[PDB]
């Protein structure tokens, strides 16, 4: 009965300094380790403190790491300086430890997304992928929003079967691109609405698109 | 540092199979290796550790061997929960390390994609900018190929993709890229293409539109 | 140590 909770924040622009902290509720050897994922790619190891105060950090972060540990709050924090666009990654904190009988366990964290880009908090406008003149694909393109992430449904939930919404795109623009997709039986073109729901909730941007075959 | 190398890159198995995956140290760490699971969207979770030794609850059907360099994770009989991103890591000195990654996916019969494009909106058209989509939907294995032709010339560095995770109910992937162009370079042309290959084609999927449907 | 890094329920 361990739980960890992971808090800070996850938006920055860069040569700011990230700042996290994890901290455990509910064990004497302990091993707190923060990891970041950079979407789409493996796990990057960032550091550890133990219980005996071993303080170790990953060489390829070169001296831009801080770590530290208030034992009284049983609060394990990370500084990472002089953020660039290379350090967007989600970031976990990991709680490892043994119990009285010499189990080993390791739960992770929940993750924090931490975006590092000079582009400022935009909404996406929302396009219609109209279905073409027995099975018909049909979309939304959720275009130039910042940062991740998106939340897209179809029909506010009742349409689920067929749906993808792809990973976003980075554009050169800084800005994501993203498109989410339903195939749908062609006999129902004509008589069925298909809306799609997209909410940007890093912008508080909620948008509600008719999606029509075209002529 | 220490590098882990884990093999094979994707293993494609169907539930009830044997599943075997490596994991090869640069350098002796005895038997200080840990193995862990993550799937689409959650954190990694802890499954082996020194080696030999499950994590509780985690099902028999799971065992390390290894001492050394050399290191084994053995799922003997595969259930549908199993299918995620097996990751090594070593615990003998810092820095910490881990493997690349070993992705377990389900094997299932070959699905061509089904073929979509769809020409830019005409709202988008207002604001200056093109999108030309096309949709690879539902096909398996995940390697295929898109073609953007713009009066039947092959365009290049002006697209991006993007592939869904695996599907849950039918194993299959979805793709889907954009085509960008300014507005201007987009009413320039005629024809817009969009060309799939697939190792369950044959012969090339193109689908088209003329601008001025 | 020879692996310092170990947790100590690991190993012998």
């Amino acid at each position: 009965q361990v739980q960890l909770q992971q808090w800070g924040a996850g938006l920055l622009k860069p040569s700011e300094t990230l700042s996290l902290t994890c901290a455990v509720y509910g064990f004497s050897d302990y091993y707190w380790n923060w990891i970041r994922q950079p979407p789409g790619k493996g796990l990057e190891w960032i550091g550890e403190i133990n219980h005996n105060g071993n303080t170790n950090s990953n060489p390829s972060l070169k001296s831009r790491v801080t770590l530290s540990l208030d034992t009284s709050k049983n609060q394990f924090s990370l500084k990472l300086r002089s953020v660039t666009a290379a350090d967007t990654a989600v970031y976990y904190c990991a709680f490892g430890y043994s119990d009285y009988e010499y189990n080993w366990f390791d739960p992770w964290g929940q993750g924090t997304l931490v975006t590092v880009s000079s582009a400022s908090t935009k909404g996406p406008s929302v396009f219609p992928l109209a279905p073409s003149s027995g099975t018909a694909a049909l979309g939304c393109l959720v275009k130039d929003y910042f940062p991740e992430p998106v939340t897209v449904s179809w029909n506010s939930g009742a349409l689920t079967s067929g749906v993808h919404t792809f990973p976003a795109v980075l554009q050169s623009s800084g800005l994501y691109s993203l498109s989410s997709v339903v195939t749908v039986p062609s006999s129902s073109l004509g008589t069925q609405t298909y809306i799609c729901n997209v909410n940007h909730k890093p912008s508080n941007t909620k948008v509600d698109k008719r999606v029509e075959p075209k002529s | 540092e220490i590098v882990l190398t884990q093999s094979p890159a994707t293993l494609s198995l169907s539930p009830g199979e044997r599943a075997t995956l490596s994991c090869r140290a640069s350098q002796s760490i005895s038997s200080y290796l840990a193995w862990y699971q993550q799937k689409p969207g959650q954190a990694p979770r802890l499954l082996i550790y020194d080696a030999s030794n499950r994590a509780t609850g985690i099902p028999a059907r799971f065992s390390g061997s290894g001492s050394g360099t050399d290191f084994t994770l053995t799922i003997s009989s595969l259930e549908p929960e199993d299918f995620a991103v097996y990751y090594c890591q070593q615990r003998s000195n810092w820095p910490l390390t881990f493997g690349q990654g070993t992705n377990l996916e389900i094997k299932r019969t070959v699905a061509a994609p089904s073929v979509f494009i769809f020409p830019p909106s005409d709202e988008q058209l207002k604001s200056g900018t093109a999108s030309v989509v096309c949709l690879l939907n539902n096909f398996y294995p995940r390697e295929a190929k898109v073609q953007w032709k713009v009066d039947n010339a092959l365009q290049s560095g002006n697209s991006q993709e993007s592939v869904t995770e695996q599907d849950s109910k039918d194993s299959t992937y979805s793709l889907s890229s954009t085509l960008t162009l300014s507005k201007a370079d987009y009413e320039k042309h005629k024809v817009y293409a969009c060309e799939v290959t697939h190792q369950g084609l044959s012969s090339p999927v193109t689908k088209s539109f003329n601008r001025g449907e | 140590g020879p692996h310092p890094a170990a947790p100590s329920s690991w190993g012998p």
